[PDB]
RNA sequence: CUCGCACACGCUUACAUCAGUAACUAAUAAUAUACUGAUAAUUAACAACCAAUAAACCAAAACAACACUAAAACGUUUAUUAA
RNA sequence: ACGAGCUACCCAUGAGCAGUUUAAAAGAACCAACUCAUCUAUGUGGCAAAAUAGUGAGAAGACUUGUAGGUAGAGGUGAAAA
RNA sequence: ACCAAAGCUAGCUCAACAUACUAAACAAAUACAAAAAUACACCAAAAUAAAAUAAAACAUUCACCUAACAUUAAAGUAUAGGA
């Protein structure tokens, strides 16, 4: 008979069966059947300038390590937002109603890169 | 290896944990009470003890209910607590005769009924026993509000009761916006069935419906850690302020 | 690169360092394949292991900044929406959500998937519990037997 | 007369609404909260879909009388 | 509404326990029908 | 007149008769999947 | 002595380069399309994927001129839309 | 429960029949491809769990044939051979 | 003298206790022909278990056989059975 314990891919079926191997679509079908490739859907790779950048893929052996401290949501708040809040409260300018000046954002849909929906791929 | 808790108690212990635990106590108390329904098909014997005609001795007798099958079609109407009777029979009523499968079905009728509490007409598939119970209770609204869940055996009936029970507790002025005097008369007769609001919206709910309702009330978006940390910082600052 | 060293670098710095690693990793992969073609060993193959470790550490630290910032703004643990569902087989499956331009009730394909267990699944769900119980029961008794066996051959107590 | 439609071929009519919707002053319990079908819960009734921004290909065809050149007089072409 | 009774006797269970039901306890006989009464 | 070759291969027929989609469309078919998952089969269906 | 090239359906690297075969595979030996190890490969123009609604239109394919009975697969144009 | 990828019948969608004889594409005639399997001989753990060689019947039809779909065991299907 | 012979671990069985019961893994893809990012929906359902067997045949009947809440006794007693 046939092998039921192998990978079912496009190469096994007839000419009708053409399954992609995992690529992301970059367009659709137009009027005449010519593939209309949308410019926006193409992933535009963004690269910096490494000419004036001094850093190497390897680190010196004599460079000491450090105590592995994973970043915590509490430590980040105490590092960035706490000094601004603390100074304002001591000066009497703290406003519990509005916290947008400290980096808090009520709704994510306003900004370009959401967080909970995870808009950006990487 | 054997189960520590018997299998028959798995469903009962399912109610003691999770979302089922946070359900209101009054709803759970009514659900766990499995009272024997009013006999419909079988004819019970009043006496607990009977004398054997052959033996001429005092013996104990017990009523055993006859199982009855309720088709899903019944839940859309009011059958009065009855349904299909599944069983066997003997042809010619002789023991030494053939054994035959027999199904007895109730005779269904199409009627539209009027409810004073809701002032709406419902075309409900009713049986002759349901109409007799309506006359016995001296009112369609009385029949729904007096017969318990085990006697009604219809999800439409429970929802119909819940709709009217909420109507009385809320005292909605929408029953008759133009006849306030008529509104007072209608709710005066059913004043004995008035129940508080927290009890009137859970009488017609099944187990699945209640869990969805409980989740909807408890559906809360997570509180951002920015708000939690701001409150923590303010407490320390006020604590330091009061320390000087 | 160790994890701690990359936390001191700025986000702009990490972006530039990723491509420096990227160009290094491509060269190492080219050399490794060329080694197989020439039937000769790859010169110091541990370089590739070091680079991929640096890549993973760089990915971890940026992800440590993304989730920490997400918790402050929104408080959600996972960046992809989802909910616990019970599939037709009776299991509990974490169903990740997908992006659609139309709501759930207007989707032909989505409305064909079923998230609930039919009554006949109850018996099969029960049997899976028994199978896992026996596997764990056998494992626990095996640990006891080894402890007794080793004590006899090592009576140092 | 003899209408040329056939009951089986024509699109079926929507299923009858659940009895809960017929009870005045009673909020039905639907499965729209969990955005998937569940037995024992009432079928939700949704308002017609209203896309905020119009899309050319995927929008419904505009009515003929919406065209600016539409005229009541019947011209033969 | 039909009214039926079992042909075969059911053994007792006097401590508030559900009695044992056998196949031969499913054999019913129609003793009276409520629609035929005057 | 010379039996023995009753199996004529076809991917369209094989995936339509014993496919994973068909197994999940009938209530009896789902029980087949459940039995094979319980037994520990490597391949539940084609 | 003569069932040859190609496509569809099916099989799934069994194909190619190099090396080895004491033994495994070929119903034997040489040996290698069939056994073992390493490396390599099939590049789209062909093929799959490849719009919706309303309206006009009784008039067969058989060299189709024109006909037979068993009454026949096979669409264009106008209008409104189409990233 | 699972089976109409073989087979019986049917619904879709396709594809084949060259020459010769006749006003004929007439369930006519000669004879290939093609489809059935009459008679005999080999074969009988065989090349083959039904074949090979010779010889035969139809070969513009109630004909062969590819792809895919439908009917499931108290049944399906059948130009009845249980 | 060939072919062979010997070993004691892998793990398993039956309980007990016991938390209270679908493990491990889920970055991406998974009910289009599963593991194929992306389009106007339909969605769903129940009807007593039967028989092999025992009565030396077999028709009424035939323990357990889905749902009991246990143990020492009442007791294999009262009753139910082509009795
Ligand atoms: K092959
Ligand atoms: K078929
Ligand atoms: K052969
Ligand atoms: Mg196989
Ligand atoms: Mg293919
Ligand atoms: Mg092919
Ligand atoms: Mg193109
Ligand atoms: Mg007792
Ligand atoms: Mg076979
Ligand atoms: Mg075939
Ligand atoms: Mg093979
Ligand atoms: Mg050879
Ligand atoms: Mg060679
Ligand atoms: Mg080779
Ligand atoms: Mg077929
Ligand atoms: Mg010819
Ligand atoms: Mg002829
Ligand atoms: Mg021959
Ligand atoms: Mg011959
Ligand atoms: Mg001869
Ligand atoms: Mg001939
Ligand atoms: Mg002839
Ligand atoms: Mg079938
Ligand atoms: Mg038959
Ligand atoms: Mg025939
Ligand atoms: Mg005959
Ligand atoms: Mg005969
Ligand atoms: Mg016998
Ligand atoms: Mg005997
Ligand atoms: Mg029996
Ligand atoms: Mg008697």
């Amino acid at each position: 008979g046939a092998d039921r314990m192998s990978k079912w891919t496009s190469k096994r079926g007839p000419r009708t069966f053409c399954k992609g191997r995992g690529a992301k679509g970059t367009g659709f079908h137009g009027r005449d059947g010519k593939f209309v490739q949308i410019k926006e859907m193409i992933p535009e790779l963004v690269v910096p300038e490494l000419a004036g950048f001094k850093l190497k893929p390897y680190v010196n052996y004599r460079a000491p390590e450090g105590t592995d401290t994973p970043l915590t949501a509490k430590q980040l708040f105490l590092e960035t937002a706490a000094p601004a809040i603390e100074k304002d409260f001591k000066a009497g300018t703290f406003d519990p109603e509005h916290l947008e000046k400290y980096g808090f954002e009520p709704t994510q849909e306003g900004k370009l890169f959401q967080l909970y929906p995870k808009n950006f791929p990487r | 290896p054997l189960h520590k808790v018997p299998v028959g108690l798995w469903k009962q212990l399912r109610l003691w944990e999770g979302i089922y635990s946070r359900l209101p106590r009054h709803y759970l108390r009514s659900l766990e009470e499995a009272r024997t329904p009013t006999p419909v098909h079988y004819r019970p014997h009043g006496a607990k003890f009977k004398i054997n005609p052959k033996n001429w001795q005092r013996e104990r007798v017990e009523d055993v209910p006859i199982p009855v099958h309720y088709p899903p079609e019944s839940q859309l109407g009011l059958w009065g607590g009855e349904g299909w009777v599944l069983g066997h029979r003997y042809v010619n009523n002789d023991k030494l005769s053939k054994r035959v499968r027999k199904v007895w079905k109730p005779q269904l009728f199409q009627r539209e009924l009027y409810s004073e509490i809701l002032d709406k007409r419902f075309t409900v598939t009713v049986t002759m026993r349901t109409l007799d119970l309506i006359d016995q209770a001296c009112g369609f609204d009385f029949y729904i509000l007096k017969t318990p869940k085990e006697d009604l055996c219809s999800k439409f009936g429970m929802d119909l009761k819940r709709g009217m029970l909420l109507r009385l507790a809320r005292q909605d002025p929408q029953l008759h916006p133009d006849d306030p005097a008529r509104r007072a008369a209608i709710y005066d007769r059913y004043k004995a069935f008035v129940i508080p609001e927290a009890e009137a919206e859970w009488v017609g709910l099944t187990l699945d419906e209640a869990v969805e309702k409980q989740r909807l009330l408890e559906e809360k978006d997570p509180i951002p850690l920015f708000k939690i940390f701001v409150e923590e910082l303010l407490g320390q600052l006020q604590q330091q302020a009061l320390s000087e | 690169w160790t994890c701690q060293q990359l936390r001191n670098k700025s986000n702009e710095d990490l972006h530039k360092l990723w491509y420096v690693l990227l160009k290094e990793r491509n060269m190492l992969l080219t050399l490794e394949q060329e080694a197989k073609r020439q039937r000769l060993p790859m010169p110091s193959p541990e370089r590739l292991e070091k680079v991929v470790d640096s890549m993973d550490a760089l990915d971890k630290v940026v992800q440590e900044r993304e989730d920490a910032l997400r918790l402050l703004q929104t408080g959600q643990e996972k960046a992809r929406p989802g909910a616990w569902r019970r599939d037709i087989f009776g299991r509990i499956i974490w169903h990740k959500f997908k992006q659609w331009p139309i709501p759930w009730y207007l989707n032909k394909k989505y409305n064909r998937k079923r998230f609930f267990a039919m009554p006949y699944v109850e018996r099969f769900v029960r049997m899976r519990i028994e199978k896992q119980a026996r596997i764990k029961a056998r494992k626990r008794s095996l640990e006891r037997k080894k402890e007794k066996f080793l004590q006899e051959k090592f009576p140092h107590l | 007369a003899y209408e040329w439609g056939v009951r089986s071929t024509r699109k079926p009519e929507p299923p009858p609404l659940d009895r809960v919707y017929e009870i005045p002053g009673l909020e039905p319990i639907t499965y729209a909260g969990k955005m998937h079908f569940m037995p024992g819960l009432a079928r939700p009734v949704f308002p017609p879909w209203d896309p905020g921004w119009t899309h050319p290909k995927f929008r419904r065809l505009p009515p003929l009388h919406e065209h600016p050149l539409y005229k009541d007089q019947a011209c033969y072409v | 509404t039909v009214i039926v009774e079992r042909w075969w006797k059911v053994p007792l269970a006097g401590e508030g326990r559900k009695p044992r039901l056998h196949r031969r306890h499913r054999v019913y006989k129609l003793v009276e029908d409520t629609k035929h009464r005057p | 007149k010379a039996r023995g070759n009753e199996y004529q291969p076809s991917n369209i027929k094989r995936k339509h008769k014993h496919g994973w989609v068909r197994r999940l469309r009938t209530p009896t078919g789902v029980q087949v999947i459940l039995r094979r998952m319980h037994k520990g089969r490597k391949s539940l269906s084609h």
